[PDB]
This record gives structure tokens, C-alpha cells and sequence, in this order.
């Protein structure tokens, strides 16, 4: 009911540094909708609940994607726009603290365990199917979809990495760090909007709506 | 949430 082959297919189907990062975020929000449509059973949920799940998880979903994309580089983040933000550039722009959190708690840990694209997609599908999201018409159905994702994820881990019995738990235990980092990035983005001297495009602005 | 709504329906 939740095969990892379709979750990987969704990942492969979607392929001032503050300004560059905000422009990449808006670009990838469009791509995020196309990704979620390719996750099994997401498009079958009520349309209001599809909206709720994406508005609740977009920041974590985008952070996981560019963090995994950046395991190929050191002390840097690869943006979807083809630009690279070096650790030194982020520090010199005043956002070095949260940048270092992304490199240390996400990118380096992804690189250390060689997290593959199937595991990334499954973790993102778990984040997407967040049954704690407020306003869900049927939270039990979302919880059931989440359960099917991590059931398929564990089977994949035991089959492809039988020598790493703790790998399934290691993947899930990056989710608290992703949640904390996602919340801090939202905090920064609201401050940028309040000051008003950072260009924020329309889709990124819409995610900041009440 | 105009943009998200339009993108999901299409
Ligand atoms: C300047 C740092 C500041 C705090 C900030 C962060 C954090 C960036 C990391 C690299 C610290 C953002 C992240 C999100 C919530 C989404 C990022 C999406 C991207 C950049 C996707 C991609 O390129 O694939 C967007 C808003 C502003």
C-alpha cells in the first residue's frame, strides 16, 4: 500500500545569501507540491487536508531536501537554483548560528550514515503525513498513512542494510533536530518579513499567512 | 491560500 519504489520515484522526479536562499525557497515550494502529488495516497486525501499538511510541513520538507543535496560538499549548502552558500558567507551575513546547526545536525549526520534517496524520501513522507496538524478532518487516516510509510521504510532498511540493525531508529531520530531547525528558520523568516528589507516572493509569503 | 489551492487542484 506504500511501496518505497514510488517514494524514490517522487524524489527523482523532482530532480546577501539570505536573499538567494529565500528565492530558492519560493522556487522549491512549487516543486514541493509536485513531489507530494507523487507520494502514494496523498492526492486522495480531502483537498483541505492536503493544504493543511503542506502548510504545516513545508519548511521541514524543504530543509531535509537541501540538507541531503549538500552532503557532496563541505561547509556549504547547495541551493536548488545552482548556487552554493558557504559557511563563511552565512556567518558574514549574520545567520551563521542556524547555518552551523544545519551543517552539524543534518548535513554531516546524513553524510556520516550515507543516508540514501529512498530513506530521505521516506523521512519526508513521514513528515508530510503529520497527524498532529491542526484542522485535519480525519487525523486517523493521516496517522495510518504515516504508519505505512515507516513500516515500508523499516523493511527497506532491514533488507538493504542488514548489518546495521539500528539504522531505522537512527533515521527517525533525526526528526527532532529537523523539527527544531525548521521552527528556528520560520522564526528568522518572520523577522525578515517584519523588517521588510528582504525580498520574499509570493508563494513563500503565502506560507507566512495566518 | 490561493496559490497552494490552485496548484493542488490542477
Ligand atoms: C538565510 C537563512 C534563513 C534562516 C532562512 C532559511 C534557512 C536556510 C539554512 C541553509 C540555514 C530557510 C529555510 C527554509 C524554510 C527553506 C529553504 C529552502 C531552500 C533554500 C531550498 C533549496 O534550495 O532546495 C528559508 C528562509 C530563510
Amino acid at each position: 500500500d506504500m511501496p518505497v519504489e514510488r517514494i524514490l520515484e517522487a524524489e527523482l522526479a523532482v530532480e546577501d545569501p539570505v536573499t538567494n536562499i529565500c528565492q530558492a525557497a519560493d522556487k522549491q515550494l512549487f516543486t514541493l507540491v509536485e513531489w507530494a502529488k507523487r507520494i502514494p495516497h496523498f492526492s486522495e486525501l480531502p483537498l483541505d487536508d492536503q493544504v493543511i499538511l503542506l502548510r504545516a510541513g513545508w519548511n521541514e520538507l524543504l530543509i531535509a531536501s537541501f540538507s541531503h543535496r549538500s552532503i557532496a560538499v563541505k561547509d556549504g549548502i547547495l541551493l536548488a537554483t545552482g548556487l552554493h552558500v558557504h559557511r563563511n558567507s552565512a556567518h558574514s551575513a549574520g545567520v551563521g548560528a542556524i547555518f552551523d546547526r544545519v551543517l552539524t545536525e543534518l548535513v554531516s549526520k546524513m553524510r556520516d550514515m550515507q543516508m540514501d534517496k529512498t530513506e530521505l524520501g521516506c523521512l519526508r513522507a513521514i513528515v508530510l503525513f503529520n497527524p498532529d496538524s491542526k484542522g485535519l478532518s480525519n487525523p486517523a487516516e493521516v496517522e495510518a498513512l504515516r504508519e505505512k510509510v515507516y513500516a515500508s521504510l523499516e523493511a527497506y532498511c532491514k533488507h538493504k542494510y542488514p548489518e546495521q540493525p539500528g539504522r531505522f531508529a537512527k533515521l527517525l531520530l533525526r526528526l527532532p533536530a529537523l523539527r527544531s531547525i525548521g521552527l528556528k528558520c520560520l522564526e528568522h523568516l518572520f523577522f525578515f518579513k517584519l523588517i521588510g528589507d528582504t525580498p520574499i516572493d509570493t508563494f513563500l509569503m503565502e506560507m507566512l499567512e495566518a | 491560500h490561493k496559490i497552494l489551492h490552485r496548484l493542488l487542484q490542477d
